[PDB]
Formats: C-alpha cells, sequence, structure tokens
C-alpha cells in the first residue's frame, strides 16, 4: 500500500538540456564525393520506373536487387529485376519488394512493398548505411553540419552563447547532435522565471542545398528536451521545428517517483540489469531506451560478426560492411522484424524509479516579417561569412510555463 | 493526505480569452522620441553591418553590446551578445521601455477603431462577439491586447457541448509591416486563456499563430484542490502572504512573485517595471529620471534567481490551481477553390489590400476536448 | 473510501484506431448537379447583399439584411417565432447558411449514392506503412461521415487481431501519405484545406467534428501519443456505470458506452419523439428518417427548441445519463515541418504520382500530399486504477 501525492506550480530548477540535431546527417556538398557511384545508380531505377522510354556500377546493385513481382497472375507468379511499352507494373497485383540473399545467393528473402516510393527510401537507406559503415568517425564528422554555421544565435535570458557552449555529439542516424545545457563538464543554468523573455532563444541556419536529395526528405530541425546527464534519443523522444517560423515550447516537468525495489520492479542507478551498456563512452545516467538499444546491438554482434551502425560499437568489434560480412543486410533485417526478440529484451531491462518528462507545448507564428527581413538577413549573413532564406533560418523559442513542474511522488503509507 | 481524482460534469465557464498582435503601436507622443531611436539605429548597423536601408547607452562591438554601470560609474559591466540580431533587438528594447514609461497618466480622448482592424469576426457558439464589453491594454513586447470573455462581463460564455462547433471562432489580422521593424520581428497574434478574475501574462501562458491559417485549439482544463492550514501550507486568501497584490485579481503563484519582486524593484532601483503593475504613487524607470536603473535591475534579478529576496518563500501556493493545456490542429485556411469570394469579401468589408507574397489574415477555434474535466482534490486520512 | 495507484507499464501496447478523413465530404465535380442551384442561389447572394461586380433547394430560408448586419432567421409553422442567427461577417455568413442548406440537400439522397460519391480508400491514401510491414487500402474500415464524407480507419476491423506496437519511434509506427486534392474542394461548404484524424478504440465512435484533429496539406505532422488508462468503482463510490447496463437509453451509435454517446442517443431520442425527423449530422435511429425542409418543413425550428430546452436541462437527458468508468486517452504531441525538402521534391513528386497512377493522371503538387506520422514515443502505459480503502 503505497500514498500518492500530486504536487503542481512553480519552483527554481535546472534548464533541460536542449538537444539539436539537423534533418540530414550530413552536407552533400562534401559526401557527393562518396555517395557518387551510390546516387547514380538512384537515378537509374528512377528512370527505368518512372520514364522507361528515355555506364553503372552494379557491385552496389547485386547486394540487394529491387525486384518487382508481378503476381497478379495466381497460376504463374514471376520476379522480374529492374536492371510496346516497356513500363513496370503498378497494378493492385503487382508489388515490389528487396531481395536479401543469405549464403551465396541461396537463402534469398523478400522485405515486400506496396509502393515505390517507400521501397526506393528503404533500399537507399540501406546502401547508404552501408557506405557509412566502413568509414572512420573522425572524418564522417567533419563532413556534416557544422556548429559554427547551424547556430547563428544563443541567448539564454541575459546570458548569451555560442556554438561552443553546445556539447557537440555525433548521432549516427542525424549526424552532429548539439546539447545546449547538458552538464557534463559544467553545471547546469538555473531559471526561475517563467516566459520567453528568461527562456532559451535560439536562431538556427537549416541548409536545405546542402541536404542530401534521396536520403532525407522534411526540412526541419529534430528538437529534444531530456535530463542533465541522460543520451538524446532523438528518434523516439524528438519534435520537429518548420524553417522560417518562430516555434514557442513551453515545458512542463512531469514526473513520477516510483515507491521502489521492493514495491516496484524498477531500478535506481541501472547496474542490475544483465546486459551491458554500449553507451559508457558518455558517462549518461541510465535509461530505458540505452538499455534496448545495447541488447539490440548485443544480438546483432551474438547472430552475424558485426555491430550495426546506427548503435555504438563496443571495443574491438567492427560496422557491419559489405565487403566484410555481406550477410549484415539479411541479419539485419532478420533482427528488425521480429516481435519476438523485442519482447525478450524488455523483460532483461528494467526502469528507472524516478522517471522525467517534458509536456511541452509547441506553438508557432511566421517569424522573419517583411518589414524585418532586410535586416535581420543582412546581419545574419555578415557574421556568418565575414546563403540565407526563408528556408534557412529556424527560431526557436524555449521556455518555462506558469507551472513548470507537477510531480507525482509515491510514498509507503 | 489521500488524493481523490474525479470528473466534474457541469455547465464549463469558457476562460478570458486574451487576444494580442504582435506589433507594438508606436503612439504618435513618442513619434518623436522613436524616430530619433531608429536613426541611431540604422546608423548602428552601417557602422557595424554596412548596413544601409546622443543616447546614454551606445551600441558598440568590443561581440556586441552595450555597457551598464551604476550611478557614481564604479562597477560598469557590458551585457555583451553573440549575434547582432538578439543585440540591436535588446538594445533597441531597453531604449523603447524608457521612452514608453514617458507617456501621459491620462485616459485616452481619441476614440479610434483599433479592435475592427485586427479582428475581422467573432462568433461563440454559432453567436456573434462583434458587440462585446473588453478591456484594452498594450503590451510593451507585443502589440495591442484585448480580453474578452472577463469578470466585468456580465454576459458570461457557457459552452454547453464540446466541438468547434460550440466554440469561441475568431479572424484575426496579422500585419506584414510591423509599426517598429527593429523591435517586433515576428508576424502573427497571440491568444491566451487563462480565469476569469486572472491576469494575462503574455509571456507566461501565450499561444502564437501563424498568418494564413486555421488553428483549431483545444483546451483541457485541470485543477487541483487541497487543503490549507495543517494539512498544508496552501493559502485560498492574500491576507495570509505579507506581500502586497498589485494586480486587480485574485491571489495566484506568479500574481504575488511579480507583485513582490515590484516591490523590491521600488525599493532598491526607486523605479517600478513597466512590465509589472505600479502603485499609484511610484512611476516607472527611465535613463533620465534615474541615472541607473538596469545595472540595478540586472542584479536585482541574479539576487532574484538565487532566493536571496525571499519571494518564493513567501508566496504561498493557492489551494486552487487550475491550468488549461493547449493543444492545436493546423491547416492551411485560405483553399484555392475559396481565395476568390474569401479574400474579396475581406477587400469590401475590413478593406483588407491583399498580398499574393503571403498570406496575412489567420483564422483561430476555440473551444473543450472533453466535457468531464479533470478534478484531483486532496481529503484527510 | 478510495485510494488511486497510478504505476506504469512497459511491454507490447495495442494500436489505436486512426479515423483519417479529408474536410472535404465530395467532390465538387461530382456533387455539382445537385448543388446547382444552391451555388447559384448563393452567388446572387453575394451580388445582392455584398455587392460583388460580377433533392431540391427550398427558397423559404433567405438570407436577409438585419439592423451592415445580415442573416436568416428560421420560423415556424404558424409563424409567430422566428429563430433569427445575425452575421458580422460576409464570409462566416456565407459558410453557415451555406451549410444549413448543404445539411438539408444531402440528407435528402440515398446513403448509396453518397457513399460512392465520396473519396475511395485508394483514392485518399497514397502510401500505408505501419511497424516495417506495408499496409494498403484494404487496412482500412470504411466510415461515412455526413460532413466529411468517407473517413477510414486504420484498425478496428471485423474477424481481425488487433495491430500492437513493440518497438517506439516514428518508423515504427503509422507512416500515412494523404492524397488532398485541393482543386475540387467546396467553395462555400467547407474553408481550410487538409486532412484530419481521430485517435479512439476499436469499440469507440470516432467524433469529427467534436475530438478531431486537423492536418496540413504541405508538411508532415508528427503526433506522439501516450496511453493513460483510468479506472474507477462503479456501484457504491462513484455511481458511474459501465457497458451501458445500468441507463435505459439505447443506443443508437452501435459502439461502447460513453457520456457524449448518452447524451447524443437521448438527444435523438426526444427528436423523434417532438418532430417526425432525426438529425441529419448524427446517426439514424431505427425506423427513422433524417430532417429536411422539402419533407418536414417546421424542423429547422423543432431542433431550434429542443437544443434550447437541452442546454438548460429540461428535457432529461443530463441526469439519467452517467460518466462511464474506465476510458482510455492519449496525449497527443504535434510537430509540423516541411515534408519535401527543396532537393527531395525533385525525386518524391514524380513517383508518389507513380503509386497513384489510376486516380491521378496529372503531377502531384506540394500542397496536395500530407504526410502523417502516428507513433509511441515510448512504450509507458500510465494506469490510474482507484481500489477501494
Ligand atoms: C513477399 O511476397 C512474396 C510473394 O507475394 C511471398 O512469397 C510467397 O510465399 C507464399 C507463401 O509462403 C507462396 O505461396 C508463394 O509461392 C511465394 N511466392 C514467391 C514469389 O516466393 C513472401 O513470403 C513475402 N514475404 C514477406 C516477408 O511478406
Ligand atoms: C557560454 O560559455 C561561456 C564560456 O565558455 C560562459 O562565459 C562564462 O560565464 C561564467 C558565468 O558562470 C563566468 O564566470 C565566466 O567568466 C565566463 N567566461 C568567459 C570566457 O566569459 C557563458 O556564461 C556561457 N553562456 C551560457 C548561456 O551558458
Ligand atoms: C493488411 O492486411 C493484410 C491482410 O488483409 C495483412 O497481411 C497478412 O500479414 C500477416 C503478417 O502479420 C501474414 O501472416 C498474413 O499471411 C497476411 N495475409 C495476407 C492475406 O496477406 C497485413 O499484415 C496488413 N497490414 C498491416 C500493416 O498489418
Ligand atoms: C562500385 O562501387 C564500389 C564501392 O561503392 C567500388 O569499390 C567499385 O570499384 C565500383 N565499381 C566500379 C566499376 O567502379
Ligand atoms: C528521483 O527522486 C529520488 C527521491 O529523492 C531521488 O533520490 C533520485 O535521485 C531522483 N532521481 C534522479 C535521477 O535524480
Ligand atoms: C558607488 O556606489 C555604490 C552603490 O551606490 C557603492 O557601493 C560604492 O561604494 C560607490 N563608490 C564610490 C567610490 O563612492
Ligand atoms: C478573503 O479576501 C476577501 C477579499 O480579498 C475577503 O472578503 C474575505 O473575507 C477573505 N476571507 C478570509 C477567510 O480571509
Ligand atoms: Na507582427
Amino acid at each position: 500500500e503505497v500514498s500518492v501525492s500530486l504536487s503542481v506550480g512553480f519552483k527554481t530548477m535546472d534548464f533541460p538540456a536542449v538537444t539539436i540535431c539537423n534533418a540530414s546527417p550530413f552536407k552533400y556538398s562534401k559526401i557527393k564525393h562518396l555517395l557518387k557511384d551510390l546516387d547514380e545508380l538512384m537515378e537509374a531505377v528512377l528512370e527505368r520506373i518512372l520514364a522507361p522510354e528515355l555506364n553503372l556500377n552494379f557491385s552496389i546493385w547485386n547486394h540487394t536487387p529491387l525486384v518487382l513481382i508481378d503476381e497478379r497472375n495466381p497460376h504463374h507468379p514471376m520476379v522480374l529485376d529492374l536492371f510496346a511499352s516497356e513500363k513496370i507494373c503498378n497494378a493492385h497485383g503487382c508489388k515490389m519488394a528487396m531481395r536479401l540473399c543469405s549464403l551465396n545467393r541461396t537463402q534469398c528473402t523478400f522485405r515486400n512493398f506496396t509502393s515505390a516510393t517507400q521501397a526506393l527510401t528503404e533500399w537507399y537507406i540501406l546502401q547508404a548505411t552501408n557506405i557509412f559503415a566502413q568509414v572512420p568517425q573522425q572524418e564522417l564528422v567533419e563532413m556534416s553540419y557544422p556548429g559554427e554555421q547551424m547556430i547563428l544565435a544563443c541567448l539564454f535570458g541575459a546570458e548569451p552563447c555560442n556554438y561552443r557552449n553546445f556539447t557537440s555529439i555525433f548521432y549516427p542516424h542525424y549526424g552532429n547532435c548539439y546539447i545546449f545545457n547538458w552538464g557534463m563538464t559544467e553545471k547546469a543554468l538555473p531559471s526561475a522565471n517563467p516566459g520567453t523573455e528568461f527562456g532559451l532563444k535560439l536562431i538556427l541556419d537549416i541548409g536545405q542545398e546542402d541536404y542530401v536529395p534521396f536520403l532525407a526528405s522534411t526540412a526541419g530541425v529534430r528538437l529534444m528536451l531530456h535530463e542533465q546527464r541522460s543520451y538524446p534519443f532523438i528518434r523516439d523522444e524528438g519534435i520537429y521545428a518548420m524553417s522560417g517560423t518562430e516555434t514557442s515550447i513551453g515545458v512542463l516537468v512531469d514526473k513520477l517517483q516510483r515507491m521502489g525495489e521492493p514495491y516496484s520492479p524498477c531500478t535506481v542507478n541501472g547496474s542490475e540489469v544483465p546486459v551491458q551498456n554500449f553507451y559508457s563512452d558518455y558517462n549518461t545516467t541510465y535509461s530505458i531506451q540505452a538499455c534496448l538499444r545495447s541488447c539490440f546491438q548485443d544480438h546483432m554482434i551474438r547472430n552475424c560478426n558485426c555491430g550495426h551502425y546506427l548503435y555504438p560499437l563496443p571495443r574491438g568489434e567492427k560496422y557491419c560492411n559489405n565487403r566484410d560480412f555481406p550477410d549484415w543486410a539479411h541479419c539485419y533485417s532478420d533482427l528488425q522484424m521480429s516481435v519476438a526478440q523485442r519482447e525478450t529484451c524488455i523483460g532483461m531491462c528494467k526502469e528507472s524509479c524516478n522517471d522525467t518528462q517534458y509536456k511541452m507545448t509547441i506553438s508557432m507564428a511566421d517569424w522573419p516579417s517583411e518589414a524585418s527581413e532586410d535586416w535581420i538577413f543582412h546581419v545574419l549573413s555578415q557574421e556568418r561569412d565575414q546563403t540565407l532564406s526563408r528556408k534557412g533560418i529556424v527560431k526557436l523559442n524555449i521556455y518555462f510555463q506558469e507551472f513548470n513542474y507537477r510531480t507525482i511522488e509515491e510514498s509507503a503509507a | 493526505v489521500s488524493l481523490n481524482i474525479n470528473l466534474n460534469s457541469d455547465k464549463l465557464v469558457f476562460p478570458a480569452v486574451t487576444i494580442c498582435t504582435l506589433n507594438p503601436y508606436r503612439y504618435p507622443e513618442i513619434k518623436e522620441e522613436l524616430e530619433e531611436l531608429d536613426r541611431i539605429t540604422e546608423q548602428t548597423l552601417f557602422d557595424l553591418y554596412k548596413y544601409s536601408s546622443t543616447l546614454p547607452h551606445p551600441l558598440q562591438r568590443l561581440k556586441i553590446g552595450f555597457q551598464l554601470c551604476n550611478q557614481n560609474k564604479s562597477d560598469c559591466f557590458y551585457q555583451t551578445y553573440s549575434s547582432g540580431v538578439d543585440a540591436v533587438r535588446e538594445w533597441y528594447r531597453f531604449h523603447y521601455i524608457n521612452i514608453l514609461s514617458r507617456l501621459p497618466e491620462t485616459l485616452p480622448s481619441l476614440e479610434e477603431d483599433t479592435l475592427g482592424n485586427f479582428i475581422f469576426a467573432c462568433r461563440f457558439n454559432q453567436v456573434s462577439c462583434n458587440q462585446a464589453n473588453y478591456s484594452h491594454f498594450h503590451h510593451p513586447m507585443y502589440g495591442n491586447c484585448y480580453t474578452f470573455n472577463d469578470k466585468n462581463n456580465s454576459n458570461l460564455w457557457m459552452s454547453s457541448m464540446p466541438g468547434i462547433n460550440n466554440g469561441l471562432s475568431l479572424m484575426l489580422r496579422a500585419e506584414q509591416n510591423d509599426f517598429i521593424p527593429l523591435l517586433s520581428t515576428v508576424t502573427g497574434a497571440r491568444v491566451m486563456v487563462h480565469g476569469q478574475d486572472e491576469p494575462a501574462f503574455m509571456d507566461d501562458g501565450g499561444f502564437n499563430l501563424r498568418p494564413g491559417v486555421e488553428t483549431s485549439i483545444s483546451m483541457r482544463k485541470e485543477t487541483l484542490d487541497r487543503l490549507g492550514g495543517d494539512y498544508g501550507d496552501c493559502t485560498k486568501n492574500g491576507s495570509d502572504v505579507p506581500v502586497e497584490n498589485l494586480y486587480p485579481s485574485k491571489y495566484t503563484q506568479q500574481v504575488c512573485i511579480h507583485s513582490c519582486f515590484q516591490e523590491s524593484m521600488i525599493k532598491e532601483c526607486g523605479c517600478a517595471y513597466i512590465f509589472y503593475p505600479r502603485p499609484q504613487n511610484v512611476e516607472y524607470c527611465d535613463y533620465r529620471k534615474h541615472s541607473s536603473w538596469g545595472y540595478c535591475y540586472y542584479k536585482l534579478q541574479v539576487d532574484f534567481s538565487s532566493d536571496h529576496l525571499g519571494c518564493f518563500t513567501k508566496c504561498r501556493k493557492p489551494c486552487s490551481v487550475t491550468s488549461y493545456q493547449l493543444s492545436a490542429g493546423y491547416s492551411r485556411w485560405p483553399s484555392v477553390t475559396s481565395q476568390e469570394w474569401v479574400f474579396q469579401m475581406l477587400s469590401r468589408q475590413n478593406n483588407y489590400t491583399v498580398n499574393n507574397k503571403r498570406n496575412g489574415v489567420a483564422k483561430v477555434n476555440i473551444f473543450f476536448k472533453e466535457l468531464n474535466y479533470k478534478t484531483n482534490s486532496e481529503s484527510p486520512s | 473510501t478510495v485510494s488511486v495507484s497510478i504505476k506504469v507499464h512497459f511491454r507490447k501496447l495495442d494500436f489505436p484506431a486512426v479515423t483519417i478523413c479529408n474536410i472535404n465530404p465530395y467532390k465538387y465535380s461530382t456533387v455539382r448537379h445537385l448543388l446547382a442551384d444552391l451555388e447559384q442561389e448563393t452567388r446572387e447572394a453575394l451580388k445582392s447583399l455584398y455587392g460583388f461586380p460580377e433533392p431540391r433547394f427550398s427558397h423559404r430560408i433567405p438570407l436577409l439584411i438585419f439592423d451592415q448586419v445580415v442573416g436568416f432567421q428560421l420560423c415556424s409553422n404558424d409563424t409567430s417565432d422566428c429563430a433569427t442567427y445575425t452575421f458580422s461577417s460576409g464570409i462566416n455568413a456565407i459558410q453557415e447558411w451555406y451549410k444549413l442548406h448543404y445539411m438539408n440537400i444531402m440528407a435528402q439522397v440515398p446513403l448509396e449514392k453518397k457513399i460512392n460519391m465520396s473519396y475511395s480508400a485508394e483514392e485518399l491514401l497514397v502510401t500505408c506503412f505501419f511497424d516495417g510491414v506495408s499496409c494498403d487500402a484494404r487496412n482500412f474500415t470504411l466510415f461515412h461521415h455526413p460532413m466529411h464524407g468517407n473517413c477510414y480507419t486504420f484498425n478496428n476491423r471485423e474477424n481481425e487481431t488487433i495491430l500492437s506496437t513493440s518497438m517506439g519511434g516514428s518508423e515504427y509506427g503509422l507512416q500515412v501519405i494523404l492524397y488532398i486534392n485541393e482543386e475540387e474542394y467546396n467553395p462555400f461548404l467547407v474553408s481550410s484545406t487538409g486532412a484530419k484524424v481521430i485517435i479512439h478504440r476499436q469499440d469507440e465512435y470516432p467524433f469529427v467534428e467534436d475530438v478531431g484533429t486537423e492536418i496540413e496539406t504541405a508538411m508532415v505532422t508528427s503526433i506522439g501519443m501516450h496511453l493513460t488508462e483510468s479506472f474507477k468503482l462503479s456501484e457504491p463510490y462513484s455511481q458511474c456505470t459501465e457497458d451501458g447496463s445500468d441507463v435505459p437509453i439505447r443506443n443508437i451509435y452501435n459502439a461502447a458506452y460513453s457520456l457524449q454517446i448518452c447524451l447524443h442517443s437521448c438527444f435523438q431520442t426526444k427528436m423523434v419523439e417532438k418532430c417526425g425527423c432525426a438529425q441529419y449530422s448524427q446517426p439514424l435511429p431505427p425506423a427513422a428518417n433524417y430532417c429536411n425542409y422539402q419533407q418536414h418543413p417546421n424542423w429547422m425550428y423543432c431542433y431550434y427548441q429542443l437544443h434550447r430546452a437541452f442546454v438548460q436541462e429540461e428535457l432529461g437527458c443530463q441526469s439519467v445519463c452517467k460518466e462511464a468508468c474506465s476510458f482510455k486517452e492519449w496525449t497527443l504531441t504535434t510537430s509540423l515541418a516541411q515534408w519535401p525538402s527543396v532537393v527531395s521534391e525533385k525525386w518524391l513528386l514524380p513517383v508518389l504520382t507513380w503509386d497513384q497512377g489510376r486516380q491521378v493522371n496529372k503531377k502531384l503538387n506540394k500542397t496536395d500530399l500530407a504526410k502523417l506520422l502516428i507513433f509511441y514515443k515510448d512504450l509507458n502505459q500510465r494506469s490510474i486504477m482507484e481500489s477501494p480503502a
């Protein structure tokens, strides 16, 4: 029997950690030399599907051939490879799939797709990850969006800031991310005044001209509010922000403190879990999401002798490439599309007794006005260069509402 | 104590809606004082950023920021900024606040149709609210504000059934060309829903609006009731708190905090802050009357944020805490098949000059998501 | 005495039903012959009242000029009392007057013809995706709404298991691309352009107009939701009812019991007893007919008096209806961003129109395709149970 106590209001507390990731993982102007043969092959696949009437590198195509499954004839289903109308079928009985072979093109499986716009994205991501897994990280970070050009302005209340106050990490899905107030080296900045005037003010530059065409579709900027010593999982808990608007974000710290171990299966420190944490290089606190990615990466190395690119890699292991482990495409597919292994890891991982959420309300408005667009863009371009349009500049106003916390504490009674 | 969560199925009174525009109206009284301020800013941009379109605190590059000092010019410190956008905005704001306190203390005598030019249509629960009593006040950072369904209005808006059809429907005008481009750098409008008696804190619970989209705002009412005295330290009045309530409203957490900070602003710096109400005798701040008030205000925030003034300990929490969660659903309001007659209708009635580049006018819908709002009440055990 | 107990669970939870629906009910080129005289009479009101430079319709409810204020009045048979509606805005008066006749012209059209004239599952949907496996139009159940045409729910189909998500994130959830043909929008009926969805259970009736959230037709909308369940004691403590067994009101929605469903069913039942016709905005009770000025000329004032007595609690619906004990809720977190970038638009639109080739002959525009992401940010299922003490 535990007692539940609710207390909402306003109090002085530390400002949430603001993680800033760009939509595209890398700049196309600095990575086109690495994705030259892939993009040249992707344009050929588009021409084969869109306008068939109107050299290539088949070493990339033979890794995962995008085939067409024409099964509208129940007595004769056929599978045709893309590489007197010569159009490609798009009727109700036809479909497009990816042929994933395991051992010498014998144990080949099909990842079926109904629309071509989805199969082309999944095929390009699988081929791009194959190239991004065989390049060192020290070289893979410099070919992404730097913090000097993204963060054009930073003003937390009355104290200014710049790209040097943002901790730079490399999220393998969104490239270089920047955390405003993390708290690993210096103490977290508290805020005791609600309102946009006392909150965080940011002016970000989203360069859409350097986006990867076949990899990054959305032209926004990812934002996440998390704790001070927690790893930012952008794909799970992450919001967007339109380009050319002022996104006001009112934060509300909604906490829930569980009773303890003898009353609920929750951990405090996080060292009681059996699986080892692969995020130990960041010195962050325990997180349930970090345990779900450490088990999957451990199961990934267990089946095939390689680790995925979208997850941390232990010391001594190697990422999944095509020149070393050609079976990683079938290996990763059998582990991603498997609800059985997902349920096993959830049972092994435990939750934290003190969880924290941020019930944030998003309100946007067109920031660059017709009267202020002249001098604003002239100042920002003068500081960056010595290139900016409505699609580039992003305005963010993060702050606390009238009530900034809502704690639900459980007490033994 | 013991927490008891329940749902109240009663006639939901519609909260007061504060509608503010995003362009501060420059008064003709301070037109000569503002044109001089713009000339100093245009000269500042041309000297620093070469942008071609005597004040006590000039903006200079050292970063870019203005110097703040005390009376005897002993503890001088520079308030620097990273970019010129934030530097010019805050520097213009500081001088705009000082010259805004020089306005006369008399009531306006020139009745101008300032509401009809902003609100193109009002309709609550299939009933027009164009001819309704409201309260007008000019926010420094934002524009003119209009609060509807206030305590002073006898006709209280009652929401019978939840949904968009039985809620507030507004159509505001987002002026693309602001009166002050050096300070107003955002187009749209703000809407804040608060209690019938509670004041309007546009910085705390403001909700921006994009020009040219229909924003259906769903309100979820959340209230918390707790006992006071021996069970808790909450207060159901302002007599228990020694802080004098400066707002003409009931007791609230932020109302007492703003009042407690304003008293410390008057005792130390000698002048009252503009963004907060003032008593009948103390006047607002101005660099001509008070030689140095920005330095005293900056150092006051340092002591206030460190809980040195004691405003967080003196201001207790109210026993009745009501909140409104806002969830919006956006959609482009001008349809390509209706821009012909809709934009032409506004040009005939409201004389709205249609602009093919940007939309301008924006529609807003406010309503309750659920009729049974959650009520959290505590009970002894 | 009761005691609340808030406990969270982390496991594979079920995915709710997403009632995707376009705000434009029917293509204007399809229902032009039904609304031909209504469109002509509407434009004549613009040139007369506002002075523009320039199933049958009833001329009994015209637009008049009351003392620059325009509107219309709804009188009774004896013409003793008239329920008038005044308007201060021009666009607001036309949309309300057009919708008044639109609800009466479409009420005398057979249901089978209305479903055929609205959008299909393959025309409204361009791309379906959920938890890796790609879905199609067969995975959506038809749901005809009188205002939004045909709505399609992702889950909630008969003789099929409920889809459940086991990995949180925007990629392992619902990822649909909607086709919103803005060129065939009704000029006077609907003002904005876009789609709207409703997050509900498989046994809950989706209220599109009440608790529906609109979606912009030009950009992507990511909706992160958290499941929050609540349970309350029924008989001795809160007097709440479960499964709708204690209340004698018949449920005409054919779904689970709710307070809004009980009030609407009670108002519909009281309406058929008062006047011979039933309201068109709500589903039709058994052995009844919809309302229209052609067959029921005195229903505009009949509904006015009933609604006037329903708010004042005089019909007897708020006292008999009781709140439901248990119910779920999804705290939606909406986030918008430009879906087609300047560079990806060159290859997305030509491919997105290749999938929808039979329904669309030209190239899809950026303002016609709306992408939607609905998923669980976390698998934390917060349950609030009230145990007796
Ligand atoms: C992808 O689709 C193909 C074809 O629709 C599936 O393959 C078939 O499997 C069924 C039953 O196992 C057989 O009756 C067919 O003869 C097979 N056809 C071919 C061409 O192999 C395949 O199982 C699907 N894969 C997934 C993961 O859904
Ligand atoms: C951004 O970082 C700079 C330094 O990297 C901070 O400047 C320091 O601020 C502290 C206040 O705690 C002073 O004690 C130091 O003297 C300052 N150092 C320098 C070099 O000026 C700045 O405060 C940070 N701003 C934010 C918003 O975090
Ligand atoms: C959409 O419906 C189809 C069938 O109506 C689903 O396809 C089945 O998928 C399961 C996998 O969970 C297979 O075991 C069955 O053999 C399939 N049957 C058929 C007839 O194809 C499909 O999974 C549904 N889509 C989603 C996203 O759930
Ligand atoms: C095809 O690409 C691979 C790596 O992407 C490269 O090693 C190979 O040389 C390329 N083929 C040709 C013919 O250039
Ligand atoms: C959660 O609250 C408990 C209660 O005091 C505290 O001991 C614990 O440190 C908190 N968790 C974190 C991560 O600070
Ligand atoms: C200047 O004034 C401050 C406060 O007003 C005081 O602390 C300081 O001693 C003064 N300095 C001199 C030299 O008078
Ligand atoms: C609370 O204050 C009001 C006026 O502010 C006063 O009329 C009332 O008597 C007070 N009640 C208590 C219990 O102090
Ligand atoms: Na503005």
